[PDB]
């Protein structure tokens, strides 16, 4: 999952 | 007998209709008699010339607007033959139809309305797309409150209404390109607001066809203010790249084209860089590997291109  | 007799019959059985049975039987059979009748002139140069000066006097035109509800269904579709044929009346440079129409708007708000009544929602695009060929149609229809309703339309549960007000909706965005990327550089937020709602569509097709259609916005040298403005925010870096992740396929890949565009950008905010940063070594990795099965060629070199962006991303002087 990508971290924002 | 000539266009002002049946104009003046036209205008009279369409009173009845908005006045039944006997009387109504027959002022519907009038009323498609006199249809056909004035597509017959249509098909004596001044003749046409005639009926379209008596269309404009009499209010007729408008009348035949605000009546299709009461006209029946081969009749409402002689109405949009009628009125699309007469918009694109010329007179030396002048389109008549077209500065009548910019002094008689209700005719415009009356069509978009029409979306909302099942039985003639699509005569209404037909007419609505030809007004729209016409810039100052488009501007009146583009700058009213009434443009707003489409993002209520195109999220209308008819699929086939809705999928037709998204094509009035794409055309009056794209066709003029200096109105269109006025419109939304000076409504940005409000615009902007409503379409990120329609990127998390129930309709996989209206949102698919949003992504499309945002990708094609970005993309016209017209709108370069309004890229500008829409690859600065962090909250729409986040929505693409989720978005590549989504699971179907299609939204996929029109979210990487939207996705480019934030990478190419020579001059990113710190905030988009951040989050750019934040997810490098991954973004690398992901885009070595995106739909590497599908072969388009012009999409594997913007994935080499991308990665080699995103490899050589730095942070710039504090």
């Amino acid at each position: 999952d990508w971290e924002f | 007998k000539s266009p002002a007799d049946i104009v003046k019959n036209l205008k009279e059985s369409m009173a009845v209709l908005e006045k039944s049975d006997k009387k109504a039987e027959k002022a519907t059979e009038e009323v498609s008699k006199n249809l056909v009748a004035m597509k017959e002139i249509l098909y004596q140069t001044e003749a046409v010339a005639q009926l379209a000066q008596e269309l404009y006097n009499s209010g007729l035109l408008s009348t035949l607007v605000a009546d299709l509800q009461l006209i029946d269904f081969e009749g409402k579709k002689d109405v949009a033959q009628i009125f699309n044929n007469i918009l694109r009346r010329q007179i030396g440079t002048r389109t008549p139809t077209v500065e009548y129409i910019c002094t008689q708007q209700n005719i415009l708000f009356m069509l978009l309305k029409g979306y909302e009544s099942p039985e003639i929602a699509l005569n209404c695009g037909i007419m609505l797309r030809e007004c729209i060929r016409h810039e100052p149609l488009a501007k009146i229809i583009l700058w009213s409150e009434q443009f707003y309703d489409f993002f209520r339309y195109v999220e209308m549960s008819t699929f086939d209404i809705a999928s037709d007000a998204f094509a009035t909706f794409k055309d009056l965005l794209t066709r003029h390109k200096l109105l269109s990327a006025e419109f939304l550089e000076q409504h940005y937020d409000r615009f902007f607001s409503e379409y990120e709602k329609l990127l998390h569509s129930e309709n996989y097709v209206t949102k698919r066809q949003s992504l499309k259609l945002l990708g094609e916005l970005l993309l016209d040298r017209h709108n370069f203010t309004i890229m500008t403005k829409y690859i600065s925010k962090p909250e729409n870096l986040k929505l693409m790249m989720n978005l590549l992740r989504d699971k179907s396929r299609n939204i996929q890949f029109e979210a990487f084209h939207v996705f480019k565009v934030f990478v190419a950008n020579p001059n990113k905010t710190q905030p988009i860089l951040d989050i750019l940063l934040k997810n490098q070594a991954k973004l690398i990795e992901f885009l070595s590997k995106f739909q590497n099965d599908r072969e388009d060629e012009q999409f594997n070199d913007e994935k080499t291109y991308l990665v080699k962006q995103i490899r050589d991303l730095k942070r710039p002087a504090q």
